[PDB]
């Protein structure tokens, strides 16, 4: 609002706790964004590792297991996904979890599934060979389990080709671009709203102040204050409405991670 | 400061935003352009032969750089009156035209060159309007204009009489030279005005700057962009000034917003200790005003950095947490969790031989309080 | 004759550097694909709001313009001239020949016959564009000199015009003319209207393309 | 004269009351989703085996 | 706000992008309504008889 000037701060002091409320509102939003990520990804007790062999019954998981020749240790498909997506009081805080940590949670969820099926989601991880776990899952959809063992090679080839098609279909993510776009565009409007007079002589708190004397200037500075406070309320109310939509989405993601990754649905 | 921010005498463990850190700027550097045509008054105030009183001269000073200070302080003038405007504020205003009228009168006739007078001079030789704006300057010139035997070349209308000036005349009969400056303001776009100084220009320090009109604050730094040779300053997307060109040396300088950021206080809780650590958010830890520790989230003061890794206690950010463990506070990188290694093989299985019955709780809000307001009574 | 501009008469709206930034402005521009008069070789034209003015030659037949309301005495006017020496801006009250020009011995200047009350002085193939405007007692002049590979026809292309001069005169203007060097031994006139454009800025800060936002639905 | 001073209070108090009423709508929409989840857990964990 | 009056329209320009914001908000919830019924009813590939 004011911004450096001192004639503005004493006038704005007359409005009560309007600015304390807005900072509380924005701080709650920022604390909720870390809990969103903790609820989706930190769904595992231990950090599980895959064994150095890769004898998985002919199934090939190399495009989705971590890449040891990288600082970030992401997988091939996680590398494809990451290449496709100071001011007047404004600040951006960093997330609590790095995305190295997030990639490390996801690789442990992956090694839990490939090595123990669904047992690590209900207690201690109990190893089972991958073809036998695949045969347990064929039973869960009502197919008899020799249909898997007599067709193992064909089933493994089909999995491998379908995994290969995903990178080509990747190298889509518009749902992740929209959030970034809407937020950047709503932050650009707040800054552009600072060059408007709102019905004062000018929109810059010095030229109003060095071309009039106090009784005359306080009138214009109150109009500037009113406009700039209205802009900030519009911004904060829309961030509150937009964060409740992101929370309903992270809640759906947590349920999917529980029910589709840690079990069979 | 935390107790005051919360309005309480007991703070529970957490992390609280308590205030803000804002570097302070010293001195005000006022930059500006040079001064070529500073107006050569040394022709009207330095003439070898003035003009009569009944046919005064009329020079129309025009677009220039006028420095009324060399006039005002020259101490050689016996009379320097300003009417529309006091003298010291002349070198800070701008008009459309300045006229300068010149002539020569007696010594005691200088009091009729003023708005609203009468006498043979102001009646019919030279009349000043009643809302004059300029200034009147006058100085004695006995040695230049008066000559033995009488200088009969200086006439006045009374139809014409001549002062016979002679060097042995009492003061008040010796010739005085007069110049009347009249500032006028028609309705043009601009014109001549005072001068403009320019302090020095530093760098790499939060400063309060003015570049021939551009008023701002920030750190100035040597640039490597190239304007076109008529562009003064550069703007960003979202329209904020981020580069300027120095008028005198004509070099481009970037303008970075002076550092700033919230201040947070990390406390183990007053029921445990009264020690405290302080986070200056996204501030470089060399410009804050023991343990100073730099984080991706700002500069942390009052906690020591260890190499162990524990479960997160108080979240700082970017993977860093703090705890009251090692009678003090410490920093580090949180722990994702233990490390379990499944002995997977192509023909091995693990089967449980026992079980436990466990029971856990889950708490959920269903309602909140129903309130009503009466608009009019509030 | 009349001819069609294509994308012509774009000037830098002001100082302030700038790079790749489809920046949007409201100002007085020459609309795209306009109806520009054609003159050969001239008469008193109007002004009414700024002027675009191109010209083509290798010799120099176009030797400046003359501006004002009456182009005579009893009111003030501007005069911008160029003999084989260099430019001569001037602001007096004049008496202008109703057909004023300069010859080419090489003796010339039957332009005016009066130079009273001067309030401003100054002394010192091809395609030469100029934009003249007059706001708040300032008479602004933008210009650009591009080389054609023709002799005297209006070409096609994009080329932004850079500010040249600024004169705090105060003069009123309603009419203007041209000046030509006779024989003794092609030019156009557009007008400017309040439009809204979208300018594309290079990384060096030059305007490389533009969009007139009132031409068609696509724009 | 008191009209001009009473209007300055009216505008402020209206603003504050309407801010209160917006933030309650946004907080009630969140309590509503929690109660909708509690109603599903009562059906699926208390009257059944999930 | 103004309703075919130029005196009011130029004074409305002194508040900036309030009306652009309002139209953008209202249009985004008109687009969401068609997505709403596409997500409920177009859950079948063929038109079976
Ligand atoms: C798992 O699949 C990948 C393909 O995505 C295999 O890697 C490729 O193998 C072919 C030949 O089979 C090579 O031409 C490619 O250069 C390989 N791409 C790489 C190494 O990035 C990989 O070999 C498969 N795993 C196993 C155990 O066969
Ligand atoms: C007229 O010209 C003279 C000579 O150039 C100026 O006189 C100078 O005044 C300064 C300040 O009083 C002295 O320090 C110099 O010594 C003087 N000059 C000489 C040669 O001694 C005078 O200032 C000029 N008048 C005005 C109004 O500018
Ligand atoms: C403004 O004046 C200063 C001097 O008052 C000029 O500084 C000169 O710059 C040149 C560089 O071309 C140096 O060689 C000179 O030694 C400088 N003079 C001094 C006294 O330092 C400056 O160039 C002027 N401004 C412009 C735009 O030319
Ligand atoms: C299965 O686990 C239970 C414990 O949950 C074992 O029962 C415990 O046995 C120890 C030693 O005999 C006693 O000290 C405890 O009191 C028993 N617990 C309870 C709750 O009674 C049981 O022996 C285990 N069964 C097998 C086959 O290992
Ligand atoms: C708080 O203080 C009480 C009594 O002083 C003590 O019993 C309790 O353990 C304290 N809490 C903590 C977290 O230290
Ligand atoms: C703080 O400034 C110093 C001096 O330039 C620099 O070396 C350091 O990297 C800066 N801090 C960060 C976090 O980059
Ligand atoms: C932490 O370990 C690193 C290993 O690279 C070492 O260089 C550093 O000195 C250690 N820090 C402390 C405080 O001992
Ligand atoms: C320009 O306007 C005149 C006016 O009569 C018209 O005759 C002519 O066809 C127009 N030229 C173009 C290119 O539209
Ligand atoms: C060119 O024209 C100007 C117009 O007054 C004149 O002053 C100048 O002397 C002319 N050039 C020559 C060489 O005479
Ligand atoms: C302009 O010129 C005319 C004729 O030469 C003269 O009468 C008039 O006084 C002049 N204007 C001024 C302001 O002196
Ligand atoms: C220009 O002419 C108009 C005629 O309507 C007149 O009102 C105006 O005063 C003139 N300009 C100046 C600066 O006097
Ligand atoms: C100007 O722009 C061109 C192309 O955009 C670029 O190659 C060049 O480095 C820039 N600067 C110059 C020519 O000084």
């Amino acid at each position: 609002i004011c911004g450096d000037s001192t004639e503005c701060s004493n006038l704005l002091l007359q409005y009560g706790s309007f600015c304390t409320q807005l900072n509380r509102a924005l701080t709650g939003i920022a604390v909720e964004q870390d809990k969103n990520t903790q609820e989706v990804f930190a769904q595992v007790k231990q950090i599980y590792k895959t064994p150095p062999i890769k004898d998985f019954g002919g199934f090939n998981f190399s495009q989705i297991l971590p890449d040891p020749s990288k600082p970030s240790k992401r997988s091939f498909i996680e590398d494809l996904l990451f290449n496709k997506v100071k001011f007047n009081g404004l600040t951006v805080l960093p997330p609590l979890l790095t995305d190295e940590m997030i990639a490390q949670y996801t690789s442990a969820l992956l090694a839990g599934t490939i090595t123990s099926g669904w047992t690590f989601g209900a207690g201690a991880a109990l190893q089972i060979p991958f073809a036998m776990q695949m045969a347990y899952r064929f039973n869960g959809i009502g197919v008899t389990q020799n249909v898997l063992y007599e067709n193992q090679k064909l089933i493994a080839n089909q999995f491998n080709s379908a995994i290969g098609k995903i990178q080509d279909s990747l190298s889509a993510l518009g749902k992740l671009q929209d959030v970034v776009n809407q937020n950047a565009q709503a932050l650009n409007t707040l800054v552009k709203q600072l060059s408007s007079n709102f019905g004062a002589i000018s929109s810059v708190l010095n030229d109003i102040l060095s071309r009039l004397d106090p009784p005359e200037a306080e009138v214009q500075i109150d109009r500037l204050i009113t406009g700039r406070l209205q802009s900030l309320q519009t911004y904060v109310t829309q961030q509150l409405i937009r964060a409740a939509e992101i929370r309903a989405s992270a809640n759906l993601a947590a349920t999917k991670m529980s029910e589709c990754v840690l079990g069979q649905s | 400061e935390t107790k005051c921010t919360l309005k309480s005498f007991t703070v529970e463990k957490g992390i609280y935003q308590t205030s803000n850190f804002r570097v302070q700027p010293t001195e005000s550097i006022v930059r500006f352009p040079n001064i070529t045509n500073l107006c050569p008054f040394g022709e009207v105030f330095n003439a070898t032969r003035f003009a009569s009183v009944y046919a005064w001269n009329r020079k129309r000073i025009s677009n220039c750089v006028a420095d009324y200070s060399v006039l005002y302080n020259s101490a050689s003038f016996s009379t320097f009156k300003c009417y529309g405007v006091s003298p010291t504020k002349l070198n800070d205003l701008c008009f459309t035209n300045v006229y300068a009228d010149s002539f020569v009168i007696r010594g005691d006739e200088v009091r009729q060159i003023a708005p609203g007078q009468t006498g043979k001079i102001a009646d019919y030789n030279y009349k000043l309007p009643d809302d004059f704006t300029g200034c009147v300057i006058a100085w004695n010139s006995n040695n230049l204009d008066s000559k033995v035997g009488g200088n009969y070349n200086y006439l006045y209308r009374l139809p014409l009489q001549s002062y016979g000036f002679q060097p042995t005349n009492g003061v008040g009969y010796q010739p005085y030279r007069v110049v009347v400056l009249s500032f006028e303001l028609l309705h043009a776009p601009a014109t001549v005005c005072g001068p403009k100084k320019s302090t020095n220009l530093v760098k790499n320090k939060c400063v309060n700057f003015n570049f021939n009109g551009l008023t701002g604050t920030g750190v100035l730094t040597e640039s490597n962009k190239k304007f076109l040779p008529f562009q003064q300053f550069g703007r960003d997307i979202a329209d904020t000034t981020d580069a300027v060109r120095d008028p005198q040396t004509l070099e481009i300088l970037d303008i970075t917003p002076c550092s700033f950021g919230g201040v947070s206080v990390i406390t183990p809780g007053t029921n445990t200790s009264n020690q405290v650590a302080v986070l200056y958010q996204g501030v470089n830890c060399t410009e804050v005003p023991s343990n100073v520790f730099q984080t991706r989230a700002g500069c942390l003061i009052g906690a020591e950095h260890v190499n162990n890794s524990y479960e997160c206690d108080i979240p700082i950010g970017a993977g860093i947490c703090a705890s009251y463990q090692t009678q003090s506070i410490i920093a580090y990188t949180m722990s994702l969790g233990a490390e379990n290694s499944v002995a997977y093989s192509n023909n091995s299985i693990a089967i449980p031989t026992n079980f436990t019955i466990s029971v856990t709780t889950e708490i959920l809000p269903v309602s909140m309080t129903k309130t009503s307001v009466d608009c009019t009574m509030y | 004759a009349y001819t069609n501009s294509f994308t012509r008469g774009v000037y830098y709206p002001d100082k302030v550097f700038r790079s790749s930034v489809l920046h949007s402005t409201q100002d007085l521009f020459l609309p795209f694909f306009s109806n520009v008069t054609w003159f050969h070789a001239n008469p008193v034209l109007p002004f009414n709001d700024g002027v675009y003015f191109a010209s083509t030659e290798k010799s120099n037949i176009i030797r400046g313009w003359i501006f004002g309301t009456t182009l005579d005495s009893k009111t003030q006017s501007l005069l911008i001239v160029n003999n084989a020496t260099n430019v001569v801006i001037k602001v007096c009250e004049f008496q202008f020949c109703n057909d004023p020009f300069l010859g080419v011995m090489e003796s010339e200047f039957r332009v005016y016959s009066s130079a009273n009350n001067c309030t401003f002085e100054y002394v010192s193939k091809n395609l030469r564009e100029f934009v003249f405007k007059n706001i708040d007692g300032y008479f602004k002049i933008y210009s650009k000199h591009t080389p054609i590979n023709l002799v005297r026809d209006l070409p096609q292309g994009f080329s932004a015009l850079e500010p040249l001069v600024d004169l705090p005169i105060g003069i009123n203007i309603t009419r203007f003319q041209t000046l030509l060097a006779l024989h003794r031994s092609a030019y156009y006139v557009g007008y400017l209207q309040p439009r809204t454009f979208l300018l594309k800025y290079n990384e060096n800060g030059t305007i490389t393309d533009a969009v007139d936002c009132a031409l068609d639905p696509l724009s």
